[PDB]
RNA sequence: GGCACCUCGAUGUCGGCUCAUCGCAUCCUGGGGCUGUAGUCGGUCCCAAGGGUUGGGCUGUUCGCCCAUUAAAGCGGUACGCGAGCUGGGUUCAGAACGUCGUGAGACAGUUCGGUCCCUAUCCGUCGCGGGCGCAGGAAAUUUGAGAGGAGCUGUCCUUAGUACGAGAGGACCGGGAUGGACGCACCGCUGGUGUACCAGUUGUUCUGCCAAGGGCAUCGCUGGGUAGCUAUGUGCGGACGGGAUAAGUGCUGAAAGCAUCUAAGCAUGAAGCCCCCCUCAAGAUGAGAUUUCCCAUUCCGCAAGGAAGUAAGAUCCCUGAAAGAUGAUCAGGUUGAUAGGUCUGAGGUGGAAGUGUGGCGACACAUGGAGCUGACAGAUACUAAUCGAUCGAGGACUUAAC
C-alpha cells in the first residue's frame, strides 16, 4: 500500500518530487504529517542513489529531483548537493536518513503538521 | 466455454461448416459446455453438396476450444478455435473424416470413433 | 519467497531440465498413459510464456497442428515430462509472445540466435 | 423523505449524548512544565525528548 | 476426535506419486500443549484445552502465567478446546504434535475467514445487478425490501454490511504430507483465513 | 361482476427488472393404497410444503403459440407483493396522420409516428458497527448452550442382470459403485482478469544550455507485459453416514360382538417431511450460567450508615502499524522492541540499463552482462519513528442452611 494524499497519480508524483527537493535543499521542512510519512521512503531512496554515486545512479536521481538551486553562493544544484554533501554525511549510516517530529494541528484546517528533517 | 449463440467451426466433412449453439445439454440451467460435451446446434453455413444441410438442427460434440481444458497433472491444452463434430444419438460422427487436432478428453467422454478418425490427438 | 515453502518443495524440483526462455523452440517429451501402456508423445513448439516461481512455475508451448494452433501449458517441474530438448534458441524482445497467437507462416517465424 | 414529526427536546438531547469533545491527549513537558500533546514537540519551549528542536 | 492448532503459512503445490498436481495449504503447528483437562464432574463436559504459540513474557499477564503453571510451559498466544477426545489419552503438560495426523487422513479445518469490510448486496450476498443501460438507475442496489402488507421489513432481508471475519469450517480435506521435523501439515486444497491466522485442524466429524 | 363502506386539501395504474416471502388444491423428488398394475411405462387417490421448479423466437404485453432443454418446467396470496427500489414499451395530456362518424368544432376500448418518472430518511422496520451500565469485589482467559439462523435439490452411467417379468418386443424393483448439473462456502497454489508510485517499446511537442541521457503534457498519451492485493470464468470442499418420534400405509395379538376385526387394553413397522445428527451466532438466557488463573483486604473522614482518596491485579490514553477497518472496533507492536519505514539479501515482474568499446556511410547491431530497474511479497538488520508521561481500575450487602 501507499498513500494517495488526495491527488491524482501525476499530481502526487509532482508533489513528492517538490517535497523531496525541498528537503534536500533546506535539510528540514514543515508539512502535513501524512505528507511527511510518504516523503521518508522517497527521500531515503534518493539518498541511496546519492551514496552509490555512479553516473547511472545520478541519472536516476536526475529523473526525480527538480532543477533548483541548493546553494546560490557555490552555484550548487539540488542534485549536486545530494551527490556531494548529503551522500558524504550518510556514508556510514545504513538507512533512516530522515526523522519526523509531530507539531500538532494548524489553525485553518486542523491538519496535523510535522517537521521532517535529515538526521 | 461454449454457450447458447456461440458459433463453432465444424471439424468434419459432414457438410456443415459453421453451427450456432442452441443448447448445452446435461442439466437445467447449464450455461457452459467445454471439450467433450454435447450441444444442440443449427447449421448456419453448409458446403453445397454434403449430407448435413443449412438450417438443420443437429447434435455435435465439442472437440476443440479456446478456453481449453485442465488436466490432473496440472497441464493445460488450448486451441486457436472453437470446433465441434456433428454426431448421431449413438455418438458416431455423421461425417466420415475429422479435420485438425482433437483433445484427449474425448476418450474419457466415450468418443472413441472421433479420436480414431482424428489426425492428431493431443 | 518464504524460505519454508521453498524448503518443503525443493525435493520435487527437477534438476535435469535445460535453460530455456520464451522464443526458444522445445521438444517436450510428454509421457502419455493411454490405459495400460506408457508411451511418449513429443510436443514440438515455441515457448510463448514462462511464469511463476519454484514448484509453481509453468511454461506454455505453441505449435500449428493440421492448420490449427495448439498451446500446451506445463508445470516446469512436472514428472509427466520425460525430457526437454532445446531445438532452436530464439531471438525475441519480450517475456510473453502473445502476439504470435494472431500471426501465421512467415510473420510467425522467429529469428535464430 | 422529511421528518414525519418534530424531534422532542428529550430525543435531541439523547442523540447528543455522544456528540462530545474528548480532553486532549496531553502530558506535562519535562523541559518547561507546560502541557503538550504526547508524542508532539512542545509548542511553548520547542523541546522534544530532551532536545531543543 | 484428534486436533491441533497451527498458523496458516500459505499455499503451494505438490506432485503426487501418480503425477497429479495437488494444491496444498501449509500449516505450521509447533507442538501444542494440553493446558487443562475439563471433566464432567468439575466443568459439566469433557474437553482438553490446547495452548499453541509461545508468547513473550512481556506480552503475557499474571492470570495467564498462573493458568499455564500446571502444564509447566510458557504463556500461549492461542488457546482452544477440543471436545469428543479420549480424556485418558491426554495429560496436562503433554505435547500434541503434527504427527498425530498421517498422510491420507481426512480432516476438518476451522479458521476465521479474511475480512472484506463493508460490502454491498452484490458482493456480500451474491445478488444480481439491475441493467447497466436501457435507462436503468438500478445497478448494485439490494432489491425490494419486501411486500406492502406487513408495514415492515421481515428479518433476513439481506443488506450491505461487514463481510468476512467469520469462523468457517471446511470439511473433508486430506492430509497430503506431515513434516514432523518442521512441524508442518500439508493439507489438500484451501482453508479459511489470512496468512499467519490461527487454523484448527481436527479429525473429520463425518468420517 | 354486484354494492358504493375507507381514501378525490392525490391510496401512482399494465408488463418487465431487483428482492423475495407465505398457502397447498403437489409440477419434480420422498413414502403409500387401488388399478382395466405382466415388465418397462402409466392412470387414479392418500401422506408430504424439505429443497428444487431452464434458456430462447414473436408480441408493450400478461397470456399464448413455437424452438431447444429439464427430475420438474406447479397453481395461487402478499395494495392483481415490490415505481420515497429501477424501467416506462403499453395505457392515459398537449403535435401529427389514416380509416370512420360528425354540416362543424371535433370524436373513436379503432389504428399510427412523437412525447419532462421529483424527494438530503425524522420515526418504526431491516442490515452492519460502536459507547454505556448491568450481571453483590476487581481482573485475564477458556467455555456450557436456553435460544436463533444456515443447510436440506437432483441427473446420468456402470454393476446387480439382459437376471425377475414377457409369446416376442422390450425390460425392472431392492442393493452396491462411479461421475455430473444447479446451488452454497472458502481460497489464490494453478488457469485467467485487474493491477493510475512495476518494467519495457513508441508518437507529437516542450523543458533540463547542446550531444547523449532524461523530465512535463497529450485518457495511465498510446502500445506490450505484470508483483502484492482484490478476484471467477479458476481451485478445494459441502448437502455424507445415520439416530429418535411420526404421516399416509402395512400390521401383530385382541375383545367389545363364541366369529371376524390394525384398536377398545396391549405391541410393532413406516416418508426428501418433524426433532436431532452437520455448519454458524448465542448468558442483556436481567433466568445475566460454568471452569481455570491473577490481585488482597490500604489511607482518610463520619457516631455508624456511607462517602472520599491513593493504589493492586489489570486496562486505557498517546504512538508504530495491518492479517483489521467508513468511524469506533479488532489484531500485531511500543526500545530486554522487528510494529512500520529505510537499509541489506532475496522472491517475483520486466527482458538486456547507462557508460564505454566494436562493426556499419547510416538507421541500427553486437559485446561488456539474464544486465539494469523494480509499489504492495519473504527474511535479516534498531539506522528512523513507536519519547517523556498521564488516566482509569478491588477492599467485596444482608438472611438462612451446611461445614
Ligand atoms: O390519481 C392518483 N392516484 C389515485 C389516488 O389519488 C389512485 O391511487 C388511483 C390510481 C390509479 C387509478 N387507475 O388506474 O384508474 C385510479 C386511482 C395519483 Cl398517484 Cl396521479
Ligand atoms: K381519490
Ligand atoms: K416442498
Ligand atoms: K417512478
Ligand atoms: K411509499
Ligand atoms: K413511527
Ligand atoms: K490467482
Ligand atoms: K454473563
Ligand atoms: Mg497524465
Ligand atoms: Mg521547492
Ligand atoms: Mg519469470
Ligand atoms: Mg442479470
Ligand atoms: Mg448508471
Ligand atoms: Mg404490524
Ligand atoms: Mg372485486
Ligand atoms: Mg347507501
Ligand atoms: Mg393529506
Ligand atoms: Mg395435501
Ligand atoms: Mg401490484
Ligand atoms: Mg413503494
Ligand atoms: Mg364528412
Ligand atoms: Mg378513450
Ligand atoms: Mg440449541
Ligand atoms: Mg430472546
Ligand atoms: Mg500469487
Ligand atoms: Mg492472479
Ligand atoms: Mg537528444
Ligand atoms: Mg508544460
Ligand atoms: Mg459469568
Ligand atoms: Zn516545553
Amino acid at each position: 500500500s501507499y498513500r494517495k494524499l488526495g491527488r491524482t497519480s501525476a499530481q502526487r508524483k509532482a508533489m513528492l518530487r517538490d517535497l523531496t527537493t525541498d528537503l534536500i535543499i533546506n535539510e528540514r521542512i514543515e508539512t502535513t504529517e501524512t505528507r511527511a510519512k510518504e516523503l521518508r521512503s522517497v527521500v531515503e531512496k534518493m539518498i541511496t542513489l546519492g551514496k552509490r554515486g555512479d553516473l547511472h545512479a545520478r541519472r536516476q536521481a536526475a529523473a526525480y529531483i527538480r532543477n533548483e538551486v541548493a546553494n546560490e553562493e557555490n552555484n550548487q544544484d539540488a542534485l549536486q548537493k545530494l551527490f556531494s554533501d548529503i551522500a558524504t554525511r550518510y556514508e556510514e549510516r545504513q538507512g533512516g536518513y530522515t526523522r519526523i517530529m509531530k507539531l500538532g494541528p494548524r489553525r485553518g484546517d486542523g491538519a496535523p503538521m510535522a517537521i521532517i528533517e535529515l538526521v | 466455454m461454449i454457450q447458447q449463440e456461440t458459433r463453432l467451426k465444424v471439424a468434419d466433412n459432414s457438410g456443415a461448416r459453421e453451427v450456432l449453439t442452441i443448447k448445452v445439454l446435461g442439466g437445467s440451467g447449464r450455461k457452459t459446455a467445454n471439450i467433450g460435451d454435447v450441444i444442440v446446434c443449427t447449421v448456419k453455413q453448409a458446403t453445397p453438396g454434403g449430407v448435413v444441410k443449412k438450417g438443420e438442427v443437429v447434435k455435435a460434440v465439442i472437440v476443440r476450444t479456446k478456453s481449453g481444458a485442465r488436466r490432473s497433472d496440472g497441464s493445460y491444452i488450448s486451441f486457436d478455435e472453437n470446433a465441434c463434430v456433428i454426431i448421431r444419438d449413438d455418438k458416431s460422427p455423421r461425417g466420415t473424416r475429422i479435420f485438425g487436432p482433437v483433445a484427449r478428453e474425448l476418450r474419457e467422454n466415450n468418443f472413441m470413433k472421433i479420436v480414431s478418425l482424428a489426425p492428431e490427438v493431443i | 519467497m518464504q524460505k519454508l515453502i521453498e524448503d518443503i518443495t525443493k525435493e520435487q524440483l527437477r534438476t535435469d531440465l535445460p535453460a530455456f526462455r520464451p522464443g526458444d523452440t522445445l521438444r517436450v517429451h510428454v509421457k502419455v498413459v493411454e490405459g495400460n501402456r506408457e508411451r511418449i508423445q513429443i510436443f514440438e513448439g515455441v515457448v510463448i510464456k514462462r511464469r511463476g516461481g519454484g514448484i509453481s512455475e509453468t511454461f506454455t508451448v505453441r505449435k500449428i497442428s493440421y492448420g490449427v494452433g495448439v498451446e500446451r501449458t506445463f508445470p516446469v517441474h512436472t514428472p509427466k515430462i520425460a525430457k526437454i530438448e532445446v531445438v532452436r534458441y530464439g531471438k525475441v524482445r519480450r517475456a510473453k509472445l502473445y502476439y504470435l497467437r494472431e500471426l501465421r507462416g512467415k510473420a510467425a517465424r522467429i529469428k535464430e540466435i | 423523505a422529511v421528518p414525519f414529526r418534530r424531534t422532542s427536546k428529550m430525543k435531541k438531547r439523547l442523540r447528543r449524548t455522544h456528540f462530545k469533545l474528548n480532553v486532549p491527549g496531553m502530558t506535562e513537558c519535562p523541559s518547561c512544565g507546560e502541557m503538550k500533546l504526547s508524542h508532539r514537540v512542545c509548542k511553548a519551549c520547542g523541546s522534544y525528548n530532551g532536545k531543543d528542536i | 476426535t484428534k486436533g491441533i492448532l497451527g498458523r496458516k503459512i500459505g499455499m503451494t503445490q505438490v506432485f503426487a506419486e501418480n503425477g497429479d498436481l495437488i494444491p496444498v495449504t501449509v500449516i505450521e503447528a509447533a507442538p501444542n500443549v494440553v493446558l487443562q483437562k475439563k471433566t464432567a464432574e468439575n466443568d459439566g463436559y469433557e474437553a482438553i484445552q490446547l495452548g499453541f504459540d509461545d508468547k513473550r513474557e512481556k506480552l503475557s499477564n499474571k492470570p495467564e502465567k498462573g493458568h499455564v503453571a500446571k502444564a509447566e510451559t510458557a504463556p500461549k498466544r492461542f488457546v482452544k478446546e477440543l471436545r469428543g477426545v479420549e480424556m485418558d489419552a491426554y495429560e496436562v503438560g503433554q505435547e500434541v504434535k503434527v504427527e498425530i495426523f498421517s498422510a491420507g487422513e481426512i480432516v476438518d479445518v476451522t479458521g476465521v475467514s479474511k475480512g472484506k469490510g463493508f460490502q454491498g448486496a452484490i458482493k456480500r450476498h451474491g445478488q444480481s445487478r439491475g441493467p447497466m443501460s436501457h435507462g436503468s438507475r438500478y445497478h448494485r442496489r439490494p432489491g425490494s425490501m419486501g411486500p406492502v402488507d406487513p408495514n415492515r421489513v421481515f428479518k433476513g432481508k439481506l443488506l450491505p454490511g461487514r463481510m468476512g471475519g467469520e469462523q468457517i469450517t471446511v470439511q473433508n480435506l486430506e492430509i497430503v504430507k506431515v513434516d514432523a521435523e518442521r512441524n508442518l501439515l500439508l493439507i489438500k486444497g484451501n482453508v479459511p483465513g489470512a496468512k499467519k491466522s490461527l487454523i484448527t485442524v481436527k479429525s473429520a466429524v463425518k468420517s
